[PDB]
């Protein structure tokens, strides 16, 4: 369960 | 190439408002994120906000240190990442870096820029004091650089013909806001008596420049 | 917030050896969120592992990287004199990014001895009412160094700052100014001022003291 | 309180070897440093090499560098000094002593009662 807010590269908001 | 220059950095009072720029090149700004990372003088690396490209919503992410302080958006029709900073204090005092995040699966920080310095600081410009620091076979004499703003200061011996065993050391910050550092030289105890040695110290910022002759005592 | 802690703080080294930089983390991060970055004095840090196995477009061979869960390591098979400098480890795994806080590789050298040297405050700055008391230790390896000033044979405490030299690119030694200040008036009242510096290479602390008038 | 026992002194001809131990009591002495001094007759104590933590590497005085090795073995809480090339003038009474800083400032507080080592033909 990797943390959206970490990642830059991949929206974190769902569709 | 990959190119990342940082702009708009230098001094600032508290309380004020500074915004640093990065313009970039040699790659497509638009697909990629942006972080910004700083480091204090003398200390590690610290992240400070990154924003994610546009295809990806767009948004930034920032720490707590610095979070409603502290914003970062983008430009991608001239490819500048800006940090718009407000509420500066003196601990916000770093070399700021701006750095291109790597895509794919490991989001590393692959290219950097030279970064830019940014000074919070209430200090007024002022001059230094040069104190001689006068020797008593091995002996050390050297110079005392007190009390000035804002760095830096330069200093050589008998204008630049004595190099060796010389050590200049970096300046320090006391609590008055202002910087001092010491600049020494390891001379034979023979030389004390026919050979004179004169510490340059320049400081431009005041227009200050002091040739101080340091004699035995 | 994940806490990366580097050890050792500083490694002591010599061109041909093998260095290995630890990593360990608070929490269990993935091997693909951790890269590593050199740092010069003066320069800009500079990417150079991250990743399960991935090195930065340039990066030598030497550099290889390892580690699973909550120890990783950093490794330089054979180390060049261009490799004398600061790494740190980052996570990118965990909001907030975090950086650990840098692991020096410095050259190793002999130890030497700090030579110990105490100045006074000149006539020209106590006409102006602050002296300024100056303790040098110059030329000394390895960097661990303490230094305490003794006033009328009393310990000083938050009235000095210190300063060192980067490691010397001819002998790579070090050098250390230690200066007390005070107003002139709390000066004028003691007699003796001293630094007592203590150093792995001396079998007992070195004092270097001054009478005030003389 | 903590005790340090230096031996393995003893007389050799220049060019041959000797090993040092010093056993530490009282105290467990893997997270200190150790080091080796010397005092030739008339002299002041000299440094000779320091151990300090594992991991953390061996350090050693110019007059000995590439001839004396300094070891640990914390399991039995000791440390030792390898003597290689033994020449006249390393003749001393050899101590050592713990750094009681676990910082490696050198606070020196602990120091045995020393070990002769004589080198003559």
């Amino acid at each position: 369960n990797p943390d959206p807010n970490a990642n830059p590269n991949v929206d974190p908001n769902a569709n | 190439e990959v190119q990342l220059v940082e702009s708009g950095g230098g001094l600032v009072q508290p309380g004020r408002s500074l915004r640093l720029s990065c313009t970039a090149s040699g790659f497509t700004f638009g697909d990629y994120a942006m972080s910004w990372v700083r480091q204090a003088p003398g200390k590690g690396l610290e992240w400070v906000g990154f924003i994610r490209s546009k295809a990806n919503g767009g948004r930034t992410e920032n720490p707590a240190s610095v979070k409603g302080r502290f914003t970062i958006s983008r430009d991608d029709s001239k490819s500048i990442a800006y940090l718009q900073m407000n509420s500066l204090k003196t601990e916000d005092t770093a070399v700021y870096y701006c750095t291109r995040v790597e895509l794919g699966s490991s989001w590393s920080l692959g290219y950097w820029g030279q970064g830019t310095l940014v000074t919070v600081s209430s200090a007024s410009t002022k001059g230094p004091s040069v104190f001689p620091l006068a020797p008593s076979g091995t002996a050390a004499l050297g110079c005392l650089v007190k009390d000035y703003f804002p760095e830096p200061v330069t200093v050589s011996w008998n204008s630049g013909a004595l190099t060796s065993g010389v050590h200049t050391f970096p300046a320090v910050l006391q609590s008055s806001g202002l910087y001092s550092l010491s600049s020494v030289v390891t001379v034979p105890s023979s030389s004390l008596g026919t050979q004179t040695y004169i510490c340059n110290v320049n400081h431009k910022p005041s227009n200050t420049k002091v040739d101080k002759k340091v004699e035995p005592k | 917030e994940i806490v990366l802690t580097q050890s050792p703080g500083t490694l002591s080294l010599s061109p041909g050896e093998r260095a290995t930089l630890s990593c360990r983390a608070s929490q269990s991060v993935s091997s693909t969120y951790l890269a590593w970055y050199q740092q010069k004095p003066g320069q800009a840090p500079r990417l150079l592992i991250y990743g399960a196995s991935s090195r930065a477009t340039g990066i030598p061979d030497r550099f290889s990287g390892s580690g699973s869960g909550t120890d990783f390591t950093l490794t330089i098979s054979r180390l060049e004199p261009e490799d004398f400098a600061v790494y740190y480890c980052q996570q990118y795994g965990s909001s907030p990014w975090t950086f650990g806080q840098g692991t020096k590789v410095e050259i190793k050298r002999t130890v030497a001895a700090p030579s110990v040297f105490i100045f006074p405050p000149s006539d020209e700055q106590l006409k102006s009412g602050t002296a300024s008391v100056v303790c040098l230790l110059n030329n000394f390896y390895p960097r661990e160094a303490k230094v305490q000033w003794k006033v009328d044979n009393a310990l000083q405490s938050g009235n000095s700052q210190e300063s060192v030299t980067e490691q010397d690119s001819k002998d790579s030694t070090y050098s250390l100014s230690s200066t007390l200040t005070l107003s002139k008036a709390d000066y004028e009242k003691h007699k003796v001022y001293a630094c007592e510096v203590t150093h792995q290479g001396l079998s007992s602390p070195v004092t270097k003291s001054f009478n005030r008038g003389e | 309180x903590v005790q340090l026992x230096x031996s393995g002194g003893g007389x050799v001809q220049x060019g041959x070897s000797l090993x040092l131990s010093c056993x530490a009591x009282x105290x467990x002495x893997x997270x200190x440093x150790x080091x080796w001094x010397r005092q030739x007759p008339g002299x002041x104590r000299e440094x000779v090499x320091x151990x300090x933590x594992x991991x953390x590497x061996x350090x050693x005085x110019d007059s000995x560098x590439g001839r004396f090795t300094x070891s640990x073995d914390x399991x039995x809480x000791x440390x030792x000094l390898q003597x290689x090339x033994l020449x006249x003038x390393d003749x001393a009474x050899y101590y050592c002593x713990x750094x009681x800083x676990x910082x490696x400032x050198x606070x020196x507080x602990x120091w045995g009662x020393g070990t002769x080592v004589t080198v003559s033909s």
